Parts: structure tokens; sequence; C-alpha cells
């Protein structure tokens, strides 16, 4: 039993970690890109109007 | 992660993908999804890959001994099982027979 | 803004770990002192669950020992008795009465009393030289003389009474035995009773499994909180930087 | 955890000592009632004062019959026998003078650390020397005191562990307060130099 459960735990713990990091990092990078786009739009808008 | 520059984020993403390629080598469904995920112009594909991974894990939980549907929560139960089984392994030594 | 920005990521990591930790528990934490008092409640639950675990363990040990006494070969004080049975030209009495029915089993068990598990040896003088060597034996060994193959009822001054038996063991000595239930002799249905005991012990094993699992859960919860405070208090429960940066 | 462990063992010892109900080492009161119901006396009560040196020998000699009533008549029991239901499942009775109890009929022969008794026709019984014999009790106060010594050792160990835990908790509270009120400035440099600049 200890052998089987050891294998299952190792598989779960490694695969879940890699999937989570790979997905979440890209998700946050998109969030930051959108923030940068909004900041650029507002800055250029402001100085253009003024 | 909100307080980091994009270069570090990309470094982590790339190294994670490097690990994933090896982890997912044998499976085909997950391999197809991961393949589809790497075009930057279609973000939802990555979350779809994540959903595929979670569903695939949920089928393998073996609920005979476990009940949580979320795998991340199932890790703690595997840890508890390891501790308990290692404790049961200790000794009895009442050995005497014909 | 620079100070707040440098401080922010640490506070955010700490908050994520804290939220995960308290959500994992039933109670919600709000301060250092609160976390400490929760530590104490966790210790109390440890030391209660452990007591129930140990008590059930004691019952399980008793059950296995009881089952084991009824096992083999003809359930008896088997540790030494089998060797003691062959080292003399004799046969174990309980083995001679292996086949007796359930109706006569209580009668015979009352009749033979402590001597149920003695050995039959037809001379009892051939043991006299061997006897001095017996340093490894039950504290009270019983020997009977008769034909092991067709052993006649040992001459007892026996007398049947209502649900009991009277016997004169010696001049100026009498023994009075009340009919027991589920006796030694008749080791055909005594397997029936050990079957009942197996059914009983299954439940104890199951319950003990659950209790041990619970104790391990509590111990790991304490480990998690200790790890947390080791890595976390420097910024725990501080004010949110997102708000102040926005301001 | 350790102080709880010691408390559990001390409970076990206290339970064992409590099991020495009366006078020092429990004796079944039901047997006293039975000895009252028939003219006679409990055998252990007759030999409760014999020397500790010979006590194991006597206990080996009597075997299961150690707990029994000395009834010199045996005529009172037989009519009352079918009336006995609360009695111990294996009741033992012996005939002799309770006041001056002559040696019971045993064809007893003494072996190295053991006794051999020809109980009946075609029956011998063999027994080895035990400890804590039922006879020669003399209250066996020395065993009660040995158990008391063990119990007091456990109590002392428990006391030390409780004291230690109290110390540790006090240190913990001190640190909690410190990080509650000085952590923000802990390990920083002296501001006087900067003020001078």
């Amino acid at each position: 039993a200890i052998r089987v459960t050891q294998s299952d735990r190792d598989l779960f713990k490694h695969l879940i970690t890699e999937a989570t990091s790979y997905v979440s990092a890209d998700y946050m990078r998109h969030a930051n890109e959108r923030r940068t786009h909004l900041d650029e739009a507002l800055a250029l808008r402001g100085e253009l109007f003024g | 992660l909100a307080y980091m520059e994009g270069g570090a984020l990309r470094s982590m993403s790339d190294k994670a993908l490097g690990a994933l390629r090896l982890a997912v080598a044998d499976n085909e469904h997950l391999r197809d999804a991961l393949r589809l995920s790497e075009d930057p112009k279609r973000p939802e594909r990555k979350v779809q890959f994540f959903i595929a991974v979670y569903q695939h894990l949920r089928e393998r939980i073996r609920q005979d001994i476990i009940r949580t549907d979320d795998p991340v929560d199932a890790i703690e139960q595997m840890e508890i099982e390891l501790a308990r089984l290692t404790e049961e392994l200790t000794a009895r030594e009442q050995k005497l027979a014909i | 803004i620079q100070s707040l920005t440098a401080r922010a990521p640490v506070w955010l990591a700490a908050q994520d770990t804290l939220n995960q930790l308290c959500e994992q528990s039933g109670e919600t934490l709000a301060s250092s002192n609160d976390v400490t008092e929760y530590m104490q409640q966790l210790l109390e639950r440890e030391r209660e669950a452990t007591v129930e675990r140990d008590e059930v363990a004691a019952q399980k040990r008793e059950l296995e020992k009881q089952i084991e006494r009824l096992s083999q070969p003809s359930g008896a004080e088997d540790s030494r008795m089998i060797a003691l049975a062959e080292r003399f030209g004799g046969v174990l009495l309980s083995e001679i009465y292996d086949d007796i029915t359930i109706d006569d089993a209580p009668y015979f068990s009352a009749l033979y009393g402590p001597a149920r598990h003695g050995i039959v040896v037809p001379d009892l003088s051939l043991v006299r030289p061997h006897l001095e060597t017996l340093e490894d034996c039950p504290e009270d060994l019983y020997l009977i003389e008769g034909d092991p193959q067709s052993f006649d009822d040992s001459v007892f001054n026996a007398e049947e009474q209502t649900n009991a038996v009277l016997v004169k063991s010696s001049d100026r000595q009498w023994r009075y035995s009340r009919y027991p239930e589920l006796p030694l002799f008749g080791r055909a249905a005594r397997e029936n009773r050990l079957e009942a005991l197996n059914l009983e012990r299954d439940a104890l094993a199951e319950r003990y499994a659950t209790l041990s699992f619970d104790v391990q859960k509590i111990q790991r919860a304490h480990q998690a909180f200790s790890q947390f405070v080791g890595k976390h208090l420097s910024v725990a429960f501080d004010t949110d930087p997102e708000a102040e940066i926005r301001e």
C-alpha cells in the first residue's frame, strides 16, 4: 500500500504544479499587458487633448 | 505575480513548459491540448488545457479510499495515508509456534 | 509609493497562505493571539483523540489474544503443551474430546474443571524421573492415567446437580462447578465462537483506522500552523497595500 | 505530549493500587458471605500470616484450591448446594478445624522450585513456585509500597514536565508580544548617525 500511494502522490503533486504554473503565469502576463495598454491609451489621450 | 516584469513571467512559463513536455509525454489527449495551447493569439486554449488536466486527474482519484473531488485537496489525504501506514508498519513480535 | 511597492509582494504572499490555512480550518483567524489560542485548542483535540485511539487499541489487542487462544491445534495453552504432550507417551485430553457435541460440552467442561487441558498418560511413574526437568511449563500441569485411545471416564466421585456438578477430589476436599456457556471441549463449534469473535474484531479494526486517521490529521494541522508562523509572522495581519497605493 | 503520557501511566498505576481494595490487595466479599452461610472460614484468612519465605511453597501446594472455605462438617453444604447460584463458578470446600487447621490431605512431594501432589487415583498435579502467593499475605504491604514508589516516581516526572511546559509557554507569550510591538523596528540600525548627517 505504501508503494502504490507513494507513486500516486508523486504523479499528482508534480503534474498539478507544472500545469498550474504554466497556465497562471501566462494569465497574469495578459493581465499586465492589458494594464499597460490602458495606461498608454490614457497618457497619450491626455497629452493629445491638452 | 502582479508585481513582476514580463521577462520573469516568460522565464517561468518556458521552464514550466519544459517540464510539462516530459510529464505529459505518454498521454495523447493532454498532449494535443498542450500543443494547441502555445499560440499566443488564442489565450482561452491554455485554460482549456488546464480543465483537461483537472478532469483527467479526477478520473484517477480512486475514491475507494479518498472522497475529495478536487485533486489539490486530495494531496493532503495521500499525505495522511502515508503517515498512518508508516505508523501501522511498526512491529508486533509475538512470535511462537509449533 | 516606493516603500509600499517594495513591501507589497511579501504581504500578498503571506495573505494567500493565511487564507488557504484558515479556510482549511473551520474557524477564521484575525490576529497573532488568535492563532495562538487556536494552537491550544488543536492540542486539546490531539490529546482527546489519542485517548480514544489508545483505548480502542487495547480492546483490539484483547480481542486478538482471545481469538488466538482458540486457534490451534486443539485450542489450549499451546505454547508448551504440544511438546509436553509428545515428550511423554500421552495425548492431550482436550484433543480426545475434540468431537463432543454442544449439548454435552458444558457438562464435560464443568466436570473436568481446571484439568480440562491436562495430558493422559497411562502409567504416571515413567514421568517421575522426567519431572525434575520441567522448568518450562504452565504453572499448574495436570496428568491423568488411562488408555489414550479408549480413555474411560476418570474415576471421579462426581454427582450431577441442577446446572452444576459436585465432585470429591480428595478426602476432606470437594469442588462444585457451575455449567459455563461456550466451553473449551467440543472444539467443533468453538470455531463458531471464534467466527463470532472475528466478526466482532472487524468493527474494532475499522474504528481504530478512522481514529488513527483523525489523529494524523490533527498532527499535520499543527505542523502546518508551525511552518506558517516560522515563515509568515513578519508581515501577518498588516494593512492592505493595494488600497494605500491606489490612494 | 510527554506529560500526557506520564499522566496516563500514573492513572494505570493508581488503578492497579485501587485494585488492592481490602485490606491491602482485594479479596472477594462474596466468598466472605459464603463462609458466613456455612460454618467455616476462608482458607487464605487462615494462612494469611504465614512467613513470606514459605508462602510461595504453600501457594504452589494448594493450586486452584487456594480460595476455599474450611468447613469441618460437610453436612450443611449438601442440602444447600442446589440453592447456590451467585457463588463463583468453581467453588472449593475443605474439611478441617478452622481454629487449628490440620494439614490438608495431599500426598505432596517437594521438587526443585516445584511441588508434586497425588490429588486422586490416576491423577497427579504438578506446580511451580510463584510470587505474590495468596498465603502469607501479611497484607503484602511491601508490594503496595513498591507500587506507591512507582506511582510517586511517575507523579514527580509529571510534575517536572508540567513545570517545563509552563516555562515554554511563558517564553512563547513573550515572543508573541515582542513581534506584536517591536518587530517593525527590530534589527534596524541606530538612527543617531543619520540624524547627525
